[PDB]
């Protein structure tokens, strides 16, 4: 294992900066590339550093390389939610196709999204084919709330998840719960939910 | 007026067996030696480091230490790329260095041979094939020229490092290079008469069969053959009829004798 | 310089033949196959320097390569094992260093296909109260009863896919965590303006692309053959 | 492939009973994998020093083999060379008067 990254994982709040480390023993070190990988998806190149002491930029991403040290860092300014991803370090040992790429195992970033205007509520939604089947949508809460798996294993509850209405610059956490055997007032009993949560009807 | 040569030879037997060994000459004196067996380049003289500091030598040898590993891997991959066109065994030779002239004038070279034929040189900014080379080498050359890092380094080595280093060597090795060792001669027959001459340095020498004053035009000078102690051996043979060996001798002129030529009457 | 892979996703049985194909119209001589696995970086399996060439990489065992043409480089697993469950990546390049990577192929090798089952999809229409409290309408989609967990949930509005205002559970949850070969459920939300929901010309559709059995996989059981398929649910707006 | 040229010759003028060095100079061969023995009476001499291998402008290889020897009226000395270019090993003898 000739390419080691640090930290293994890290969590930051939107707007904060972070630094990702890559240290390597590969010989020689023609070039170092930083990839971005969203969960599920594939490898977007962010930059490639080639000189003995090199410095690159690409918008909010900037980076360094010192080849004496065998050390590179990727600095991300003003983290946005989309930066949630795995960031991968690659060292190529030739400047031709004769080279081999040596991959780091990546540094996982999570960015916690800024929720300016929370409006916590638990709404009931009905199935378009069958008015008797339903789900409970806990939504509009801020990042300081946690959602827990249900006590009853016949009730199902999903973990928190942030959506982003791009047209309106508006973000919202949300989570769902449903069951065969139950009602939306009792659905999220087992989470510490805000005092001012709107339960309609 | 001297020539510095780094002669490298590499032999790839299978996919997974090779070796690379190097030797270095300045004129006809060996100054370095690098066996496959050793992790480091060896000095064969006291002055082989030249005028380079210890720190510059370390940096320079490290370049070579990484070159050798990389060179081996590349060749092995270049075989894979051309397969099945060219296969093992593969012999590869570099001849690299710089001939030194007066003033500052120098000429740096780097010739590569494949299976004994000179096919590739480094010229100016890039690798290029030479007249006679196969066409299939165009893909190899295209790949080697893709590596800008190697090109810049090789350019620096040829243009600057070699002549600087050799100007250093020439000052430091002055006494070994200007060395004056004397020839010793002896006679024998088989008639073909043989005048053996040995122990002399430098390489320029004159050997003639003399019947007194007249030069015997039939004198056949052989090749210069090396002795182990960095001195030379030569023999000149004259072809004769028997009973005609009276009043015949071997005259030998050399820089070390200082006017006092060796004369052996038979 | 683009590179495609197919299939994008595959469920296979132990001992079956799996072929992962990679296509490239760049006229790149060279192509490479890696696999990605958590706790390691990408590792090279095989590569090729042109049509007719295949070379062993670092972890070739269990995999045959084939380069029938400049365009195609395939990775063949003759007798798939569970350890070959991974996310494979193909790339290409010319004489330079840059390798141009494909989007990747997920592969799951199961021991046995008996429990493979496609989802039931339900779409849940926005709450009246949400509309009135927020001026926003949140649709919720619910894939349920499916195994294994290889689904791609997608949101479609008037025949075009929508990403803005979507979020999907990062992983599916198990319906019966007590049981070893449990089925899965997965949920997703689409949020739009009440104006947009209140337009009955907007056709909403939640689509799940389940990956399961192929045409040529044997099926012993009574129930419908749980093939790779799309199951979806659908709703229009209303004033 | 090229056939090697072997040349056996002494460093100092020969004299029976006086120590000396005998040189075997193998040249003009390709490939460089070559086996050289120096022989006394047809038996392998133990302490043969070999120089490093090198090549001339024509890319042909050469190598200098040498060892100590006292010559005698009664002892023969030779240089045996095995190489791919030759079916069987070429052996050349030191001729003293040559
Ligand atoms: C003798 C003077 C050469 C000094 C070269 C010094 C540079 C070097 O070591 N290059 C290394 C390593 O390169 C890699 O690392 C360096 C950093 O050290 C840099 O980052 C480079 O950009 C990077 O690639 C590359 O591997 C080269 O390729 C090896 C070149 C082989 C050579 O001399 N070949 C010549 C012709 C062979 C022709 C031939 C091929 C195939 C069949 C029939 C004939
Ligand atoms: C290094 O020098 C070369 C030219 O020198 C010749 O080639 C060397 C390898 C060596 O054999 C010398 O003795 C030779 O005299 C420079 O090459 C030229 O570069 C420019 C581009 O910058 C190009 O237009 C010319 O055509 C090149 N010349 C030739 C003959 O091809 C090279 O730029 C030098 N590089 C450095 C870093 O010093
Ligand atoms: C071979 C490049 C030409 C420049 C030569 C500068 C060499 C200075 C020091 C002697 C190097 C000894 C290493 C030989 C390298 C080799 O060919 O393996
Ligand atoms: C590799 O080549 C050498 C040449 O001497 C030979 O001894 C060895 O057995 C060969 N090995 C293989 C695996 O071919
Ligand atoms: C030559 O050197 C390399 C590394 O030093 C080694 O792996 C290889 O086996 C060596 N080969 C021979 C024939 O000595
Ligand atoms: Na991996």
């Amino acid at each position: 294992t000739q390419v080691e990254q640090s930290p293994q994982s890290l969590v930051v709040r939107q707007g904060e900066n972070c630094v990702l480390q890559c240290n390597y023993s590969v010989t020689p070190d023609n070039h170092l590339r930083w990839f971005k990988q969203d969960t599920g998806k594939g490898l977007v190149s962010l930059t490639v550093l080639v000189d003995q002491k090199d410095k690159t930029s690409n918008g909010r991403y900037s980076a360094t390389l010192d080849k004496d040290a065998k050390h590179s860092t990727l600095h991300i300014t003003a983290t946005l939610l989309d930066d949630t991803a795995t960031y991968i370090c690659v060292v190529g040992d030739r400047g031709s196709a004769l080279g081999r790429l040596h991959f780091g195992a990546g540094t996982q970033l999570i960015v916690i999204p800024d929720i300016q205007n929370p409006d916590p509520a638990v709404y009931q939604l009905r199935d378009s084919k069958s008015s008797d089947k339903s789900v409970c949508l806990f939504t509009d809460f801020d990042s300081q709330t946690n959602v827990s798996q249900s006590k009853d294993s016949d009730v199902y509850i999903t973990d928190k998840c942030v959506l982003d209405m791009r047209s309106m610059d508006f973000k919202s956490n949300s989570a769902v719960a449903w069951s065969n055997k139950f009602a939306c007032a009792n659905a999220f009993n087992n989470s510490i939910i805000p005092e001012d949560t709107f339960f309609p009807s | 007026n001297y020539t510095f040569r780094c002669l490298q030879m590499s032999s790839f037997a299978n996919r997974s067996w090779s070796r690379t060994d190097s030797v270095v000459w300045l004129g006809d004196l060996q100054t370095h030696r690098w066996s496959n067996d050793s992790a480091t380049i060896s000095f064969t003289k006291p002055w082989s480091q030249g005028k380079l500091s210890n720190q510059q030598w370390e940096k320079l040898q490290h370049m070579f230490q990484v070159y050798r590993v990389s060179f081996t891997r590349d060749i092995q991959e270049l075989v894979k790329m051309m397969s099945p066109k060219e296969d093992y065994p593969i012999e590869i030779q570099l001849s690299a260095g710089c001939e030194m002239y007066p003033g500052n004038a120098s000429e740096s070279f780097l010739h590569v041979a494949f299976q004994g034929k000179y096919v590739v040189r480094f010229w100016g900014t890039s690798w290029q094939t030479v007249p006679g080379a196969p066409s299939w080498l165009d893909l190899p050359i295209k790949v080697l020229n893709a590596d800008q890092g190697t090109s810049a380094t090789v350019q620096m080595l040829l243009n600057d490092t070699c002549p600087l280093f050799v100007r250093g060597l020439l000052e430091a090795g002055k006494s070994d290079l200007e060395k004056q060792e004397k020839p010793v001669a002896w006679l024998s027959s088989v008639r073909q008469l043989v005048c053996h001459v040995s122990g002399f340095y430098p390489k320029p020498v004159w050997v003639m069969w003399m019947r007194g004053d007249q030069e015997q035009q039939g004198t056949h000078r052989g090749d210069f053959l090396p002795n182990a102690d960095e001195t030379w051996y030569l023999q000149a043979t004259l072809d004769v009829e028997a009973g005609e060996e009276a009043g015949l001798a071997c005259r030998v002129k050399h820089s070390s004798l200082g006017g006092q030529d060796i004369i052996l009457y038979w | 310089a683009a590179v495609t892979q197919s299939p994008r996703n595959k469920v296979a049985v132990t001992g079956g033949k799996v072929t992962l194909s990679c296509n490239q119209t760049n006229n790149h001589n060279n192509m490479y196959w890696y696999r990605q696995d958590t706790g390691h970086g990408l590792r090279l399996i095989h590569y090729s320097y042109g049509a007719g060439s295949t070379e062993k990489g670092d972890i070739p065992d269990g995999y045959k390569a084939s380069r029938p043409s400049q365009e195609n480089f395939s990775l063949i697993l003759e007798l798939a094992t569970p350890s070959q469950t991974s996310v494979y990546f193909c790339a290409s390049g010319d004489e330079g260093y840059t390798q141009y990577f494909g989007p990747g192929t997920r592969l799951l090798v199961l021991e046995d296909l008996r429990n493979v089952t496609p989802p039931k999809v339900s779409l849940f229409e926005p709450s009246k109260a949400e509309i009135s409290h927020t001026q926003k309408a949140t649709l919720v989609c619910l894939a349920t009863g499916f195994y294994p967990d290889h689904v791609e949930l997608s949101w479609w509005v008037n025949g075009k896919e929508v990403h803005s205002g979507v979020c999907t559970d990062p992983q599916p949850l198990k319906e019966q965590p007590a049981l070893n070969d449990s089925r899965y459920s997965l949920s997703s939300r689409l949020r739009v303006s009440a104006t947009f929901w209140q337009n009955p010309r907007n056709h909403f559709r939640c689509q799940v692309q389940f990956y399961g059995l192929s045409e040529n996989d044997e099926w012993t059981q009574d129930r419908a053959k749980p093939v790779t398929q799309i199951v979806s649910a659908e709703a229009w707006g209303r004033a | 492939q090229k056939t090697p040229q072997i040349q056996v010759y002494s460093r100092h003028p020969p004299e029976n009973g006086k120590p000396n060095i005998l040189n075997c100079y193998v040249t003009q061969f390709h490939p460089p994998h070559i086996e050289i023995q120096m022989l006394k009476n047809g038996k392998k001499i133990p302490k043969v020093e070999m120089s490093d291998m090198s090549f001339s402008k024509d890319w042909s290889f050469y190598i200098l083999a040498h060892t100590e020897f006292t010559p005698t009226e009664t002892d023969t000395y030779a240089c045996r060379v095995k190489h791919a270019s030759m079916a069987e090993p070429k052996t050349v003898y030191w001729d003293r008067d040559m």
